[PDB]
């Protein structure tokens, strides 16, 4: 399990963070778009499907 | 298996492609096809139309004829 | 010639798949509301008068 | 590449929106039906019963002990000291009209429903655990520490009571 | 190291849907079988959401169907999708049979026969599901069609008694059909998987008919997007036929509650069976009508033996292709004759249509195939 | 062996493929149902639900539902009594049993309203047709004393007495009640009852066409995009000898 | 030109049972899995005819189950077989899981994971079939276990509402559990076939824990006979279990029709849930007993990872064995508690049971194997 | 619609009351149990149900 540890692995995760973090943001906002989540839709000036 | 790695013998036949991005999707897509469509058309309408027209004719044939055996009856049954 | 706004727009969101998915998400979020309400107001507009929402007035707020 | 990727992206968006549509449809189906929808939050029978009696109007299928309690039973609420309660709750906060009250038949444990018009406190008696209840149905004896649930409700029209 | 070739399951999918070699020159007709594969799952989930309300009781069912059409949240869409969508299933299925017969993909014998058994299975599921909705056509239709087996000199009349579970149509018989109707589709899935499994290990047919082993081409880059487009356009056909033509596809009369008492004017069987039912009009003796009925589907098996023309297909042979179109036209004949209320001219037309429907393939096709062979040293 | 008369198609407002039923004639046809249409027949599949969104606010839907009251069931004893009229309640029970209608109608039960449009060939236009089809018999044709001859009935002689007549029912709307316009209100209302989701369905259907139109060219463009490599390609054959 | 080997149609079976090598040393325990397979097939054929007559709403329910119980021909026969076929199917099952945890056959990777998936799927299957009879047990049991999904602070209560099809425990909801129970096992047989598909090339296992790579045996002559004999024993114990004492292991002691006010003294299912159900009783507040409710079963995936022995078969690690059989004692203890309604002395036995579980699996055994890694000087 | 006949052999044994609330009146709020399965409806057994009436 200790193998995960390593000098490149620190740099490597450092490198991969933007791509996977971006996915989380994309996945999160998209998931909000899919469940049509409430309270954030309060915060959008345009997409208020509510009257 | 029968996958590409081992199949039929084939030799000094050669391919010339292009990257999709380098070429536009619709190279004269209109003008080239219409004569083709129409030629395929004149090719097989000769072998497709007659069953369907014969069918339509028999359709109105039996419908109208039996209808004449149908609506017209009281005169056919006489007084 | 000089790159089109679309051209630099490639170098932006398209080339990176995460950002690509992102613009797909925001694009869905806008296409949803805008097209949805477009179909709203238009459907309301075509066969006008068949709608009872405009005929609510016979019986609303006295 | 920006051009054709623009194509693929736009296709992806229209398809994703369409997907949210049809999946929303398929989830919407299971979620409810119009008949149970009409069943919902509708039971307009205030004062169906004489005061002091405990009526059991059905709601969400589950019977619901509505009651036009006598004022003397609000006095029954007043008499027992508030801190004697494991869950100090004077009745007036628990009901809009003090003469009125509603109770779920469910208890926190098995869910078993105590009998109406049977209780040493002048209210309920609970056979499943020996818990005893006054007119409020207020929690007294355990194991359950909390009150039987009293879901919010409004007497929309004055005699047309609507739980929910 | 290799990921698709890593996991053995992935090895299987990569031997197939990821990258099985395929002919390149394929047209839409081959897209249609994939369209069947599209329809199947859709009917399954749709029927699942329907199975969340429908009852198999003689009494309580219809009220639950009304629970569907009016109570359920957008479930009416589901109702019509399961119905009309099944209709679409048969649509594509017929084109598909036409293709396999036309481009001679029946040359893959075992694959072909599994296709046949799959066909009978689909027919049965069709009939019984059609019995389910529980209405006038449901009742009298199921009764009448069931009666056919009584044509058997001994066993069959007994057998109807066995299906019904009683003297007549009833919660017995209805729940019976609900269960058979449910169990078969899942069988159809496994037969499909087995079917493709026969297909992979012989290679796919090509529009040319002549082998394209030299021209085999990767599946994923190309045909996946092709079939996606094809499914999306069928989705157009279906959604336009449901949101704009909600009812026309079927036979109103089921809309009336069933009465063993009250009896419908005409009891036209639902349209995909019409040619089959037309053949019930074909000849005297109900027994032989049942025989020819089963033979109408059974006869397909003869063809690979009956085939003898050098083509593995039928596109470079307009000659025999003409006999083909005469046969298709003949199917149109049996169709529309089956649609009409029974009449004498319809009777004679149905007779000769049936005789010719067998004889084009028992007489014309093989022998003209022989003379066609004589013309060019075949 | 005798033919049923074949009702000609008529150009109703909703038959337009984009066209929707208006809530108007459905409302007035509902006023046609509120009184004269209790001869029964039936509408029991449909309660006063559905009526809310089409024309009637909740309290007004209930107000509409107290107009008549079906029996409450027995409770703890206390069997059989009449609940005032929530919309959750159904339309009035036509008869304690249909057989009573058969006694009331020479044994021929009057059919439920709910499917009569959907079930009959020729449909709603046919229902509007038979209402107005009461032609006199020609000489020499027999009729039962209760029967009131009308070609649109398949047996040519419907048992029903023409419920419609000139000025059947003055509307609360106050709009004039010619047998024609009131019958059009009838079958429009029926088509409503026949397909409650219809007006809503068209909106969904129209919306889908736009979606399909956008999708149909784009995805096709991607097919051209991925098959262009194969369509373009040139091949050559150069023998070694 | 072997009809078996050469012919593709059956080749997978030659890859399978006909001629897969298997270790020379195999006890009855490895035969148990095949026993479980046969039991599954029997559950299908039995549940099927049950559905052939069973049907329900709120109204049809127990009257129809009794329709089986008397009115249906041999209906009591089938329903008694099925009800006792369940817990017997588990007799094959938890024993197969137990031996699986023992000999370290979970050195095989994905077979273990998917096996666990089959475990949950069967869990929900039995629970969602259990409401079919619609006895008061079915009602309040389904009510409680459905209430367990309220543990989620947000979505879970609604998901309860959403499985319900509405607000209450209704005919719609029973219809849900009906069709779900009525389809889900087919997913089970699919995943099971996939589970064997993981097993294929990996080979089997031996009691010894040393690979019998040199000593594998053809399956058909031997292990098949052993399978059939096992089938006779399982069928024997089942038929004895039911034809003589149908209500022995079977405990549906609420033939009382379900009522909203009615509530049986014990709101508990059969034993196969109860030892898990008891876990809820131990820790106060449902939430932690929910995390336990899943993870206590879900932790089996962690077992291959935390494995620390250098050797397959625990037969050679006596201390971990003792702890293991003690785990057997802890779980049977959870069952016996599961028959016991919530009480103080059983509260203490409750948390003691939980902690006993935790320490027995999660920590102790690997440390033991470390200690003999010292004793064997690995 | 309502009338009386001997009722053929096929029929079920007669309902004590037209409606259950009548049984919730005759005993007041406590309708008697169905008997056909009531033995099999209780924990214990035939000895239990007999015990229930034994004393
Ligand atoms: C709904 C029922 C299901 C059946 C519909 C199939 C679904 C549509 C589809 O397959 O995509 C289009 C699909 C795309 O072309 P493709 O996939 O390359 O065709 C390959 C065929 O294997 C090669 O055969 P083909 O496509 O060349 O068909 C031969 C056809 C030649 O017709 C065509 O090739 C296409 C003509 C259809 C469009 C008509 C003009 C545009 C409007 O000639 C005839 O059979 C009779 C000629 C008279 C028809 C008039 C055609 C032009 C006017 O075209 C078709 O094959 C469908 C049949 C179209 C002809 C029907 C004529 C009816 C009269
Ligand atoms: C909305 C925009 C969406 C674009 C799609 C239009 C129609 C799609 C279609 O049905 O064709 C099949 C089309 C694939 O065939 P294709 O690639 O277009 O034709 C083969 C090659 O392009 C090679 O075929 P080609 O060399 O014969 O190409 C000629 C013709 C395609 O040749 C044809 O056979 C005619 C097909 C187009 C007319 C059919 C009705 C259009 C609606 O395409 C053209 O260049 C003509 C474009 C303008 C059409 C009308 C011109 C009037 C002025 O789309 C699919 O992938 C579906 C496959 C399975 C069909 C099942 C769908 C229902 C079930
Ligand atoms: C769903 C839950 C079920 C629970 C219980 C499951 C029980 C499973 C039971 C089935 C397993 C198989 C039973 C074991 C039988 C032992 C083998 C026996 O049959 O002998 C075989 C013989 O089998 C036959 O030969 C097979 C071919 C002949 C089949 C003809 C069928 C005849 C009767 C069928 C009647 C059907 C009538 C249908 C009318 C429509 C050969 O195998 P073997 O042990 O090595 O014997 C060696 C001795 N030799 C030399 C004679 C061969
Ligand atoms: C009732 C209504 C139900 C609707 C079902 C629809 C089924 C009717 C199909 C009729 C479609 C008519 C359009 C035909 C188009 C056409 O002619 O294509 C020409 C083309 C020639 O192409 P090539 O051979 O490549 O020649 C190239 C020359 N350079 O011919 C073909 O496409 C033939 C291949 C298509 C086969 C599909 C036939 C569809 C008919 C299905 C019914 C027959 C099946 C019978 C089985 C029944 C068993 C129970
Ligand atoms: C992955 C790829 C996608 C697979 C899933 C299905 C593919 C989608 C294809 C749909 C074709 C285009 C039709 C779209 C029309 C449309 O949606 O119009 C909107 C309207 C709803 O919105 P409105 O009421 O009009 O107003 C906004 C309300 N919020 O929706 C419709 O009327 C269209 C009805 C068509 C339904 C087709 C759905 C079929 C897809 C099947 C997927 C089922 C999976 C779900 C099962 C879950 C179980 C694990
Ligand atoms: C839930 C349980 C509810 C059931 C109620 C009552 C059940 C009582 C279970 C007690 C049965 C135990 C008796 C087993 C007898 C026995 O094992 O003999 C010793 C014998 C000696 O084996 P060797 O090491 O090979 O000897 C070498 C000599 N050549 O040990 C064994 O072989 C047993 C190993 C197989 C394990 C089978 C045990 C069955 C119970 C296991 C279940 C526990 C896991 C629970 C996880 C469930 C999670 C969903
Ligand atoms: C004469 C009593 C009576 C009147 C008044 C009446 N109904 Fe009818 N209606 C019947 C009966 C009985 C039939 C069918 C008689 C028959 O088919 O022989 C019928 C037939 C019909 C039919 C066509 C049925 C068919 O088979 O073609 C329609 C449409 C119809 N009525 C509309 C209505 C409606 C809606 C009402 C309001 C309830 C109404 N008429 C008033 C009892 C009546
Ligand atoms: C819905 C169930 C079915 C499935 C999933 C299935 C598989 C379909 C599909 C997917 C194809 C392969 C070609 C393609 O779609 O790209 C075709 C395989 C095949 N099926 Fe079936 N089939 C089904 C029912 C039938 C029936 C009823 C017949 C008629 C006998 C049949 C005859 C064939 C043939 C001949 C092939 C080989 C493909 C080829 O050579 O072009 N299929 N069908
Ligand atoms: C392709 C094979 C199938 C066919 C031909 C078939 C028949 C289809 C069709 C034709 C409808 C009838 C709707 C109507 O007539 O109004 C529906 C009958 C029915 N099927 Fe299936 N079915 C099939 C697979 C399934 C599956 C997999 C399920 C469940 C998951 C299912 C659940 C139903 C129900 C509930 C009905 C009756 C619906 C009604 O009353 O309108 N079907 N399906
Ligand atoms: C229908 C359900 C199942 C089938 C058909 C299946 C396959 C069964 C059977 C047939 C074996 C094969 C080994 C032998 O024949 O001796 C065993 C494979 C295996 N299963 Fe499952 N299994 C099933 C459910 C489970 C469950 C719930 C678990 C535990 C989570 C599990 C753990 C294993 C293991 C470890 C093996 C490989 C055994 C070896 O090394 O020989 N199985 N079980
Ligand atoms: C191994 C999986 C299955 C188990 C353990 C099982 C037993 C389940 C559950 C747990 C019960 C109620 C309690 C009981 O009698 O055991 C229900 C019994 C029943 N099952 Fe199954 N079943 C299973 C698969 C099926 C399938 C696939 C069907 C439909 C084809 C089905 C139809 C029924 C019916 C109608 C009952 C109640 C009748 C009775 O036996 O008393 N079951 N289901
Ligand atoms: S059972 Fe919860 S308080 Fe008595």
């Amino acid at each position: 399990l200790s193998r995960f540890l390593g000098p490149r692995y620190r740099e490597l995760a450092r490198n991969w963070i933007p791509t996977a973090s971006m996915w989380g943001a994309v996945g999160a906002v998209g998931l909000v778009w899919a469940t049509d989540w409430r309270l954030i839709l309060d915060w959008v000036p345009y997409i208020n499907g509510k009257f | 298996g029968r996958e590409f790695g081992h199949l039929t013998r084939m030799r000094h036949v050669i391919t010339y492609s292009l990257s999709p991005f380098e070429q536009r999707a619709f190279p004269h897509y209109f003008t080239k096809g219409i004569p083709n469509v129409l030629r395929r058309t004149r090719a097989c309408i000769l072998r497709v139309a007659p069953p369907f027209v014969v069918f339509y004719l028999v359709y109105t044939w039996g419908t109208q004829e039996f209808e004449k055996s149908k609506r017209k009856n009281p005169a056919a049954y006489e007084n | 010639a000089a790159p089109t706004l679309t051209a630099r727009l490639y170098s932006l969101l398209f080339r990176r798949t995460s950002t690509f998915a992102l613009t797909i998400a925001v694009g869905a979020l806008f296409f949803e509301r805008a097209f949805d309400q477009g179909a709203d107001a238009i459907y309301e507009h075509i066969n006008q008068g068949k709608l009872w929402k405009h005929i609510k007035h016979k019986y609303e707020n006295k | 590449k920006g051009f054709s990727y623009l194509i693929t992206a736009t296709t992806t968006v229209g398809v994703a929106y369409a997907a949210k549509n049809a999946v929303s449809q398929f989830v919407s189906s299971m979620s409810a039906s119009a008949d149970v929808l009409a069943m919902s939050k509708i039971e307009i029978k205030l004062s169906d019963i004489p005061e002091g009696k405990n009526m059991a109007f059905k709601w969400r299928g589950k019977p619901l002990f509505v009651r036009h309690r006598t004022k003397k039973e609000i006095d029954q609420e007043a008499a027992v000291e508030v801190s004697q309660l494991r869950d100090p709750q004077h009745d007036l906060e628990r009901v809009k009209k003090p003469e009125w009250v509603i109770l779920i038949g469910v208890c926190t444990h098995l869910g078993c429903v105590p009998i109406a018009n049977a209780g040493d406190f002048g209210g309920y008696y609970c056979p499943c655990h020996g818990s005893h209840y006054d007119a409020s149905g207020r929690i007294r004896k355990g194991p359950a520490p909390l009150n039987l649930e009293v879901p919010t409700y409004e007497f929309t029209s004055d005699d047309l009571v609507i739980v929910g | 190291t290799n990921i698709r070739k890593s996991h053995p399951l992935m090895k299987i999918i990569n031997n197939a849907f990821i990258d099985l070699p395929a002919p390149s020159n394929i047209s839409s007709w081959w897209n249609f079988g994939s369209l069947l594969g599209i329809c199947l799952i859709l009917q399954i989930l749709t029927g699942l959401f329907l199975a969340m309300h429908y009852t198999s009781d003689t009494t309580t069912a219809f009220s639950s169907v009304t629970h569907i059409c009016r109570d359920v949240n957008y479930g009416w869409v589901i109702r019509y999708l399961h119905a009309n969508g099944a209709s679409m299933f048969f649509i594509c299925l017929f084109i598909h049979v036409g293709r396999g017969l036309y481009y001679g993909s029946y040359m893959f014998l075992e694959t072909w026969n599994i296709g046949v058994v799959l066909l009978f299975t689909v027919m049965a599921t069709a009939f019984m599901g059609y019995v389910l909705p529980w209405g006038q056509m449901s009742f009298w239709g199921a009764t009448v069609i069931t009666n056919l087996l009584s044509a058997i000199p001994y066993i069959g009349t007994d057998l109807v008694e066995w299906i019904w579970g009683g003297f007549s149509v009833d919660k017995a018989t209805l729940t019976r059909f609900f269960a058979f109707h449910f169990i078969l589709p899942f069988i159809i899935t496994a037969l499909a998987a087995v079917h493709l499994l026969f297909l992979h290990e012989t290679g796919s047919n090509n529009p040319t008919g002549i082998s394209s082993d030299m021209d085999k081409i990767p599946f994923h880059p190309y045909y996946t997007i092709k079939d996606i487009l094809g499914a999306l356009f069928m989705m157009l056909i279906l959604l336009i036929l449901v949101l704009f033509s909600p009812d026309l596809l079927g036979d109103p009369d089921n809309y009336t509650p069933a009465n063993p008492l009250n009896t419908p004017p005409h009891i036209k069987p639902e349209w995909y069976f019409l040619f089959a039912y037309a053949i019930l009009r074909s000849i005297p003796n109900k027994l032989g009508g049942v025989l020819a009925l089963v033979a109408s589907i059974l006869i397909l098996i003869l063809m690979p033996m009956l085939h003898t023309s050098k083509q593995r297909s039928m596109m470079f042979r307009p000659l025999s292709q003409c006999l083909f179109w005469m046969l298709v036209a003949d199917l149109i004949t049996l169709t529309w004759i089956g649609g009409q209320p029974v009449e004498h001219p319809f009777i004679i037309i149905g007779q000769l249509a049936s005789i010719l429907y067998f004889l084009i393939i028992l007489v014309l096709m093989p022998i003209t195939s022989i003379i066609e062979n004589n013309l060019l040293k075949w | 062996t005798d033919l049923e008369l074949h009702a000609p198609s008529y150009p109703w407002s909703h038959r337009g493929l984009l066209s929707s039923l208006d809530h108007t004639s459905i409302r007035r046809g509902f006023q046609v149902y509120k009184q004269v249409c209790s001869s029964c027949h039936s509408m029991d599949y449909v309660a006063y639900r559905h009526l809310v969104g089409v024309c009637y606010t909740e309290e007004e839907a209930k107000a509409l539902a107290e107009e008549v009251e079906v029996q409450d069931g027995p409770n703890e004893d206390g069997e059989m009594f009449m609940r005032p009229g929530k919309l959750s309640d159904y339309f009035p029970k036509p008869y304690p049993n249909p057989e009573a209608a058969r006694a009331a109608n020479n044994g021929a039960l009057p059919p439920d309203l709910s499917y009569i449009v959907r079930a009959r060939h020729g449909g709603e236009d046919y229902v509007f047709s038979l209402l107005t089809g009461y032609c006199e018999p020609p000489t020499g044709v027999s009729l039962r004393e209760g029967l009131y001859f009308n070609p649109y009935f398949p047996g040519q002689a419907i048992a029903m007495a023409p419920p419609i007549y000139n000025e059947v029912l003055e509307f609360d709307d106050g709009t004039p009640a010619t047998m024609s316009q009131v019958a059009k209100d009838v079958c429009t209302f029926l088509r409503w009852a026949s397909e409650p989701e219809h007006d809503h369905r068209k909106r969904m259907g129209l919306k889908m066409l736009m979606m399909m139109g956008l999708l149909l060219p784009l995805v096709y463009a991607m097919k051209r995009h991925k098959w262009s490599v194969l369509k373009s390609r040139k091949l050559a054959y150069r023998p070694p000898k």
